[PDB]
C-alpha cells in the first residue's frame, strides 16, 4: 500500500480510495503505456552531446534505473542546450545534481506523474498532497446540472477529456450542416472525402433525456447552427457536463 | 527493563500500581492528552483480583 | 475564540483614544455611533463584587 | 433650528438608460442618508410588485422533457427563455398572450399578437429559432401581477401538455446608494442621497421609490401608537337518537345522562352497579352503541362543550 | 426545572434518587388524578413534579406519609 | 453568491483555493470590460484591440493568438462568447505566477491585493477589514439529503 | 446534521417530517384523548392525510 | 466561573459568550489573502549558506577525510539548522508591526495579520502549519524511515516542483493507512479494557482503612512535569498534614481537597501527600465514596 | 393584495424598572424586523434631543489637572460625577446653576440652587464629598439644549473645564429578530427591542418620538 520509487511517470501517487482499500486500486498517468509482456512504461526524450533532441523512448522500470534521467522544470535555449552546469536528475532510485555532461534523458512534459483526475485541478503544487488527494476523489462524484458552464480557470486538459469520453457528437467526416434539430443532424459531406456510388451524408440521432446507471439524465443539445461548415473531429453536441467540447462539472 | 510481576512480588502492591501509572501516563503526556489517574488505579485493582 | 480576541485588543493610536467614560454603557453607544475604535485604550468607571 | 429638522425632497430624475437610473433626495439631517438609504435599498430589493409568465401552452408538446420537430432549442430552454419576458399590464392582474409564427429564423418577443393593455419593453428578446421551412410554432402565455419569488412546486386538476413556470415578480435587478455633502448656501452640514436603480425596465423610478417610502410609513404606524395591543357530530347528538327500550331510557334519564358524549365516558362497572338496570339493559345499550362503532369507557377531554 | 434540575438535585441530594421520586410523583398526577399543589402553567407531569419538589412540597418522606394517610382513611 | 469561512484556510494548506480565487476575479474583470464595450455599440477595431491586449499578457508564454487573421465576424462571435468571462488555463506544474495575476488584475481596473470593502446587508455598515471576492468553481456531489432522511 | 447559530443549550432541531413518524403513538393518543377521532382508525386516516 | 457561582449562571454565561463571539467575528471581517503569508527576505541566504556548506562536506569526503555516515549526520545537522533559522526568521518578521504614535513618533506593536491572528488566538492552526505556509517543509522522511538528504526548500505559497512533491507523497500517504489500522486496534484496547472493568460499582461511603499512596510532582532530570497541586486535587487525605517547620495539623485526616485546601497546600510549600486510593480499599465487591474521591464530571463527592 | 402587507398583532411591553423596558412585536414580514429595529436604533442613538450639562467653571481649580483640598475626589471624577445629572429645563435653551456647600458628607444633586424652571428627575445622584469641616466647594455649571452626543475633543477663557455633551435620554438601545409563524406562512420575523433611559422620559415615549422622527422624513413621497 505504499508508493514506491518506480511509479514515476507510470501510478499516479495521488489517486487512491481512502479507506479499506487505499494503496490497492490505482490510476494511470497520462502517458503510461504497457510493453508487449504488460510492464508500464514511459516516455523520454534523448539527450544527446547536450542537446535535447525529440526522439521519444518508451523505458520501463527495469532499464530506466540504469540512466540519468533529467526533470522537465530545466530550462533550455533556443537551439536544445541546457542553461546551468549543474542539472537535478534522478538515478538508481534518487536524486541529485549532475553536470550537464553526465545526463542521458529528460521528461516530456510537467504532468507526467499525474493521472487524468488529478490533472485538472489548477494551482495543484499549492496544496498539500491530503486535501488534493480528497479533491480527485470528490471531483468524480459531481451531477450534471439544467445547464454547463465551462470553469473559467482551467488547466487545459478538459478538451481531452470532454472528447476522448465518447458522450458528445463528432463529425465523422467535413462538410456542412445542411439540417440542424434539437433532435438530429444532417451533414452534407464534402465531395474529397465520398466514396464513389453515394449520397453523401452523415446522420447523427442525438440522445435525449436517457437514464444511466445512477439515475440521472443523459442529455444531447446541438452545438451548430444551419449552413456552417465543419471539419472532420469538430464537436457537433454536447452530452451532459460538456460546454461546446469543454468537460464542465 | 522490570518486570511488573517482579516488582509485585519483591516491593508491593505501591510499588508495582506507581510504576504501571508513571509509564501509561509517559506515553500519554508527550501527545498532551489528559486523563486522572484514578481511571488507571481502577483498571490496576482489577488486575490484582486472584490469589 | 476569534471574534471575542479580535475585540478585546488595543491599538497604540486608535480613534477616541484617551477619553474618560462613565461605564461599560457609554462605551458601547461611543463604539455603536462610530465616535471611537474597539481598540482604543480609554479609561472606565467599573463597578465589580465580590 | 435646533428641534426641527430639514426635510428632503426629489431634486433631480436622470435616465442613464431604459433600465438604469438615478434619483437625488435632498437635503438630509446629519445621519438620515443612511437610516433612510439602508431602509430604501431593502425594501425595494425586497417588496416591489411586477408581472411574469406563469404557466404555457404550446400546440403539439405534452411535458418538458421533449423536442419539437424544426426548432432547434428543447422546451425546457424554451421555458428558461419565456421566464425573463419583461411585460408590462395596465388594466388587469391577469392576461393571455399568443404567439403564431412559421419559416425559417428566430422567433422573438415582437411576434406575439398584439394587445392593447400589454406593451413588451424589449421585442428583441429571443424566444426559440425555427430552422426548417415548413416548422411552424403556435403557443399561448399566461401572465400575472404579483411579488417577491413562487416557485411552480408551492402552488382542480391540470390537463396532460399544460406547462409550469417558476414565478420571479420583482422588477428590481439591483439597488445602490451614495451619501454625499450637499451645497446649501446657509449651512455645511446638510448631506444629499443618490440611488442607482437597475431594473428590467417593466417601473418607474418616482413611483417605486414612492412604493417603498409608503410601506415604510405604514409599517412604522405600529410604533407612534406603541400600546400593549371541535367536537365529532356524533358525540353531540341527543340519547334520543338511540333507538333504545323504556327502562334503559327511563334509567339514563335517571342517571341525568342526556347526550352521547355523556354515555360514552361511563364504565361497565359504573352502569352494572346502578339501580333498576340490569344486564339485559346493558347488553342493549352496549349493542346499539356497537352500531354506530362506539364503545363504553371513552375518555374525553373539555367536555361538555357549552351545550 | 425546565432547564436545569440543581435545586432538585440539591433538595434530595441524590440524583439516582430524584429520578425515582419524580417519576413516582409524576405517575400519581398522570394516572392517579391527584392534583398539583402548584400552578400548571401548561407544563407537562415530569416538568410539574421538579417544580413541586424544588420549592420543597414533596419528596419520599411526605409521599409515604400521604400514602399511609390514604390507606387508613379508605379503611 | 456564498461566504466561505477563512478559518478552513490555514489548517489544511490547500492554497490552491485563494489563487484560484483571485485568478477568477481577474478573469470575470475582463469579462466585465468586454461586455461593457459590447453593450454601448463601440468599433470592432476597439474590441480587437483590448481582447490583443488581453491575449498577449503574461511573462513569455507559449501561446500566440493573432486576431489579424480573423474577420470581423469571428472576432464579435469569440467577443459574445467572452462577455461572461474569458477562461483561462494554468498547468499543473507550470501554471500562472503571482505577478500574472496581478497584471491581469491590472489589466481589468481592480484592487492588485484581491481584497475589496463589503458592506452588511442587514445594517449597512462596513466590514472594518478588507475581504476576499472572487470567483470559485464549485461542484454538486451525489450526497442529497432526500435520500438520507 | 447543520448547524444553527440561534439555539440555546439544552435545545436542538428536529425536522417535523420526522417527528411526525417518530411521535405517532402520542399523537393518535391526543386525537382520541379531545374528540377528533373516536376510533383507532378514523385517528389512522387523519395522520394520513396530515391535516 | 463554575467554581465560584454554580451551574446554573455558567450555562447563560456559556451562551451569551457564543452570541457575542459570532456577532463580532462578523463585525470584523477579518479574511484570508495571499499577501498575508509574509516570506521573510533572508530565507535566500540561509538557504544559500546552507548549500556552500554542504557542498563543502561534500567535496571533503570527495578527498578522503570522512566516512559515509559522518558526512551523512553532518548534512542532515545542517539543513536543520538552516530550517531552524528560516522558522526564527519568519515568525520574528510576521508577529510585529510598526505604527504611528500620537506624538508622531514610531512604535512596535503586535501584528494584526490575520493569520497570525488565528494562529495566536489558538483558533485554528499551529506554528508547524504556518512555517508550512511562509518557511519551508523541510526534510522528508524515505518510506522505510530513513531521512532524505535534500529537503524541501519550498513552501506552498512559492509552490513545489515536480520532485519535491513526488517525495511528499510517500508521507502523505502512509499517514492515513497508519489512521485506519490504529482505529482497529484502539477498538480492541477499549473492549478488553471495558470488559475486565465492567463490574466495579461505589457500595459503601467508608470503609474506615488508613492506608494509601504518597503523592509527589513528577520530575524527570531537571524537568518538574507535573506539579502537586495537579494529582492531589478532589483526593481525600489518609494522614494528617503537618506544617514543614513546625509539626501543627495543617489539614485534618479525612478531607476532600478542593481548590482552597490545594491554595493553602501550595502557600505552605507542601511537596508530598498521603492520600486514599481505590487499590488500598477494604470493600469487597466494589469501593467506597471516600477511596475513590472526586467525582470529575460533578464537581463534588462520588455518588 | 399586492401591496398588502402583515401589521404587528400581539405586541407586548415588560417593564424591568422605570427605566428600563422591552418590547416584542410579532408577527413581521420577511426582512422587516432588521429595518424597523436598524432605522429605530439609529435615530434613537443619534438624532433625539435633550439638555445636558456642558462647561464648569470651579473657583480653587485652573487646570484640568489640578489638587482641590477637603474633597474626597479628583477633578476628572467630579466631571464624570456631573456628565451623568439628569436635567429638565422648560422655556430656555441654556441654563446657569450655582453650587455652594461648605462642611463635611456628601455633597449631592439636591444641593444645586433651586430654580423655577430647571428640574432635577434623581436629588439623590452624588455630586462630590467634602472631608475637612473648614472646606468649601463653589462651581458654576452650565447646562444647555441640543441633540445627540458632542466630545469635548471635537469643541474647541480662563479655567473653562469642558464636559462631554450627552443629550439624547437613551442609555441603551439594542434589539434582537427571532422567528415566528402564521398557521401556514413559516419563516416570519418577531422583533425585541430592550431599551434603557435616563428618567427623563419613559422608554416608549422614547419609542413613539423616534417613530415619529422617522415618519416625518418620508411625507414628500408617502401616498
Ligand atoms: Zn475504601
Amino acid at each position: 500500500r505504499d508508493v514506491h520509487p518506480t511509479h514515476y511517470g507510470r501510478v499516479c501517487p495521488i489517486e487512491t480510495p481512502e479507506g479499506p482499500n487505499i494503496g490497492l486500486i490505482n490510476s494511470l498517468s497520462v502517458y503510461a503505456q504497457t510493453n508487449e509482456y504488460g510492464f508500464l512504461e514511459t516516455p523520454y526524450r534523448k539527450v544527446t552531446d547536450g542537446v535535447v533532441t525529440d526522439e521519444i523512448h518508451y523505458l520501463s522500470a527495469i532499464e530506466e534505473g540504469n540512466y540519468v534521467i533529467a526533470q522537465a522544470n530545466s530550462n533550455l535555449d533556443e537551439e536544445g542546450h541546457f542553461v546551468e552546469d549543474l542539472v537535478t536528475c534522478r538515478s538508481k532510485g534518487e536524486s541529485s545534481l549532475f553536470s550537464r555532461d553526465q545526463v542521458d534523458y529528460m521528461d516530456v512534459s510537467t504532468q507526467q506523474v499525474v493521472s487524468v483526475g488529478a490533472s485538472l485541478i489548477p494551482f495543484l503544487e499549492h496544496d498539500d498532497a491530503n486535501r488534493a488527494l480528497m479533491g480527485a476523489n470528490m471531483q468524480r462524484q459531481a451531477v450534471p446540472t439544467l445547464r454547463a458552464d465551462k470553469p473559467l480557470v482551467g488547466t487545459g486538459m478538459e478538451r481531452a477529456v470532454a472528447v476522448d469520453s465518447g458522450v458528445t457528437a463528432v463529425a465523422k467526416r467535413g462538410g456542412v450542416v445542411q439540417y440542424v434539430d434539437a433532435s438530429r443532424i444532417v451533414i452534407k459531406v464534402n465531395e474529397d472525402e465520398m466514396y464513389p456510388g453515394e449520397a453523401g451524408i452523415d446522420i447523427y440521432n442525438l440522445t435525449k433525456y436517457t437514464r444511466s446507471n445512477q439515475n440521472t439524465c443523459i442529455n444531447q443539445m446541438p452545438c451548430v447552427s444551419l449552413g456552417e461548415p465543419v471539419e472532420r473531429g469538430d464537436v457537433l453536441a454536447d452530452g451532459p457536463s460538456t460546454d461546446l467540447g469543454e468537460l464542465a462539472l | 527493563p522490570e518486570a511488573p510481576h517482579d516488582i509485585l512480588r519483591l516491593r508491593g502492591v505501591h510499588a508495582v500500581t506507581r510504576y504501571i501509572v508513571n509509564e501509561v501516563q509517559d506515553v500519554y503526556r508527550l501527545q498532551g492528552v489528559k486523563i486522572n489517574d484514578k481511571h488507571i488505579e481502577v483498571i490496576v485493582r482489577q488486575m490484582l483480583r486472584k490469589a | 475564540v476569534l471574534g471575542l480576541y479580535y475585540m478585546t485588543r488595543d491599538c497604540v493610536n486608535a480613534k477616541g483614544e484617551g477619553m474618560v467614560l462613565t461605564g461599560p454603557k457609554e462605551a458601547e453607544r461611543l463604539y455603536r455611533s462610530g465616535l471611537a475604535s474597539l481598540h482604543a485604550r480609554v479609561k472606565v468607571r467599573i463597578t465589580e463584587y465580590e | 433650528s435646533v428641534t426641527e429638522f430639514l426635510k428632503p425632497r426629489l431634486v433631480d430624475i436622470e435616465q442613464v438608460s431604459s433600465t438604469h437610473a438615478k434619483v437625488t433626495l435632498e437635503p438630509l439631517e446629519r445621519g438620515f442618508g443612511h437610516t433612510l438609504g439602508n431602509a430604501l435599498r431593502r425594501i425595494l430589493l425586497s417588496s416591489m410588485p411586477g408581472c411574469a409568465v406563469t404557466e404555457v401552452e404550446i400546440d403539439g408538446v405534452l411535458h418538458e422533457y421533449s423536442t419539437k420537430e424544426g426548432v432547434q432549442e428543447d422546451i425546457l430552454e424554451i421555458l428558461l427563455n419565456l421566464k425573463g419576458l419583461a411585460v408590462r399590464v395596465q388594466g388587469k392582474d391577469e392576461v393571455i398572450l399568443t404567439l403564431n409564427k412559421s419559416g425559417i429564423g428566430p422567433v422573438t418577443a415582437a411576434d406575439i399578437t398584439h394587445d392593447g393593455d400589454v406593451e413588451i419593453v424589449k421585442p428583441q428578446h429571443v424566444i426559440c429559432h425555427l430552422t426548417d421551412e415548413n416548422a411552424s410554432i403556435s403557443m399561448r402565455i399566461k401572465v400575472q401581477r404579483g411579488r417577491g419569488y413562487v416557485p411552480a412546486s408551492t402552488r382542480d386538476e391540470r390537463p396532460i401538455g399544460r406547462l409550469l413556470v417558476d414565478a420571479c415578480y420583482s422588477p428590481v435587478e439591483r439597488i445602490a446608494y451614495n451619501v454625499e455633502a450637499a451645497r446649501v448656501e446657509q449651512r455645511t452640514d446638510l448631506d444629499k442621497l443618490v440611488i442607482e436603480m437597475e431594473t428590467n425596465g417593466t417601473i418607474d423610478p418616482e413611483e417605486a421609490i414612492r412604493r417603498a417610502a409608503t410601506i415604510l410609513a405604514e409599517q412604522l404606524e405600529a410604533f407612534v401608537d406603541l400600546r400593549d395591543v371541535e367536537f365529532d357530530p356524533i358525540l353531540l347528538r341527543p340519547v334520543d337518537d338511540l333507538e333504545l327500550t323504556v327502562r334503559s331510557a327511563n334509567c339514563l334519564k335517571a342517571e341525568a345522562i342526556h347526550y352521547i358524549g355523556d354515555l360514552v365516558q361511563r364504565t361497565e362497572v359504573e352502569l352494572l352497579k346502578t339501580p333498576n338496570l340490569g344486564k339485559k339493559s346493558l347488553t342493549e345499550i352496549k349493542d346499539v352503541l356497537a352500531s354506530r362503532g362506539l364503545s363504553l369507557g371513552m375518555r374525553l377531554e373539555n367536555w361538555p362543550p357549552a351545550s | 426545572a425546565r432547564v436545569t434540575v440543581q435545586d432538585a438535585v440539591e433538595k434530595i441530594g441524590n440524583r439516582f434518587d430524584l429520578v425515582l421520586v419524580a417519576a413516582r410523583r409524576a405517575r400519581q398526577m398522570q394516572v392517579g388524578g391527584k392534583d398539583p399543589l402548584v400552578p400548571e402553567e401548561n407544563d407537562k407531569t415530569t416538568v410539574i413534579a421538579l417544580r413541586e419538589i424544588e420549592e420543597g412540597l414533596i419528596n419520599n418522606q411526605i409521599l409515604d406519609v400521604r400514602e399511609r394517610q390514604e390507606q387508613q382513611e379508605q379503611e | 453568491d456564498i461566504v466561505l469561512n477563512p478559518l478552513g484556510v490555514p489548517s489544511r494548506m490547500n492554497i490552491g483555493q485563494i489563487l484560484e480565487t483571485h485568478l477568477g476575479m481577474a478573469a470575470k474583470g475582463i469579462g466585465d470590460k468586454i461586455n461593457a464595450m459590447l453593450k454601448q455599440q463601440q468599433e470592432v477595431a476597439k474590441l480587437r484591440e483590448f481582447i490583443q491586449r488581453a491575449y498577449d499578457l503574461g511573462a513569455d508564454v507559449r501561446q500566440k493568438v493573432d486576431l489579424s487573421t480573423f474577420s470581423d465576424e469571428e472576432v464579435m462571435r469569440l467577443a459574445e462568447n467572452l462577455r461572461k468571462g474569458m477562461p483561462i488555463a494554468t498547468p499543473v506544474f507550470d501554471g500562472a505566477k503571482e505577478a500574472e495575476i496581478k497584471e491581469l488584475l491590472k489589466l481589468g481596473d481592480l484592487p492588485t491585493s484581491g481584497q475589496i470593502r463589503l458592506y452588511d446587508g442587514r445594517t449597512g455598515e462596513q466590514f472594518e477589514r478588507p475581504v476576499t471576492v472572487g470567483y470559485m468553481y464549485m461542484l454538486k456531489l451525489n450526497h442529497l439529503v432526500d435520500d438520507k432522511m | 446534521i447543520t448547524v444553527g447559530p440561534y439555539l440555546r443549550l439544552h435545545q436542538c432541531g428536529l425536522p417535523k417530517k420526522m417527528a411526525l413518524e417518530l411521535f405517532k403513538p402520542f399523537i393518535y393518543g391526543k386525537l382520541e384523548l379531545r374528540g377528533l377521532a373516536t376510533t383507532i382508525k378514523a385517528a389512522k386516516k387523519m395522520v394520513e392525510r396530515e391535516e | 466561573c463554575y467554581r465560584i457561582l454554580g451551574l446554573k449562571p455558567t450555562v447563560i454565561f456559556a451562551d451569551q459568550i457564543m452570541y457575542t463571539g459570532f456577532a463580532y467575528a462578523a463585525r470584523s471581517g477579518a479574511s484570508v489573502g495571499i499577501d498575508d503569508m509574509v516570506i521573510p527576505e533572508k530565507k535566500h541566504e540561509i538557504i544559500s549558506e546552507a548549500e556552500a556548506e554542504v557542498a563543502e562536506i561534500q567535496e571533503q569526503f570527495q578527498s578522503g577525510l570522512v566516512t559515509a555516515g559522518e558526512r551523512y549526520n553532518k548534512v542532515i545537522d545542517i539543513w536543520a539548522a538552516a530550517n531552524d533559522r528560516v522558522s526564527k526568521a519568519m515568525m520574528d518578521n510576521l508577529q510585529t508591526e510598526t505604527v504611528i504614535n500620537r506624538d508622531g513618533q514610531e512604535e512596535k506593536q503586535v501584528s494584526f495579520n490575520s493569520i497570525y491572528m488565528m494562529a495566536d488566538s489558538g483558533a485554528r492552526g499551529s506554528a508547524a502549519q504556518i512555517r508550512q505556509l511562509a518557511g519551508m517543509r523541510g526534510l522528508m522522511a524515505k518510506p522505510d524511515g530513513s531521512i532524505i538528504e535534500t529537503p524541501i526548500t519550498a513552501n506552498f505559497r512559492e509552490g513545489l516542483n515536480v520532485l519535491q512533491y513526488f517525495i511528499s507523497t510517500h508521507g502523505a500517504r502512509k499517514g492515513l493507512a497508519d489512521t485506519a489500522l490504529k482505529t482497529a486496534n484502539s477498538g480492541y484496547l477499549t473492549r478488553r479494557l471495558v470488559d475486565v472493568a465492567q463490574d466495579l460499582v461505589v457500595t459503601e461511603d467508608d470503609c474506615g482503612t488508613h492506608e494509601g499512596i504518597m503523592m509527589t510532582p513528577v520530575i524527570e532530570g531537571g524537568d518538574v512535569k507535573e506539579p502537586l497541586r495537579d494529582r492531589v486535587l478532589g483526593r481525600v487525605t489518609a494522614e494528617d498534614v503537618l506544617k514543614p517547620g513546625t509539626a501543627d495539623i495543617l489539614v485534618p485526616r479525612n478531607t476532600l481537597l478542593h481548590e482552597q485546601w490545594c491554595d493553602l497546600l501550595e502557600e505552605n510549600s507542601v511537596d508530598a501527600v498521603k492520600v486514599r486510593s481505590v487499590v488500598s480499599c477494604d470493600t469487597d465487591f466494589g469501593v467506597c465514596a471516600h477511596c475513590y474521591g472526586r467525582d470529575l464530571a460533578r464537581g463534588h463527592i462520588i455518588n
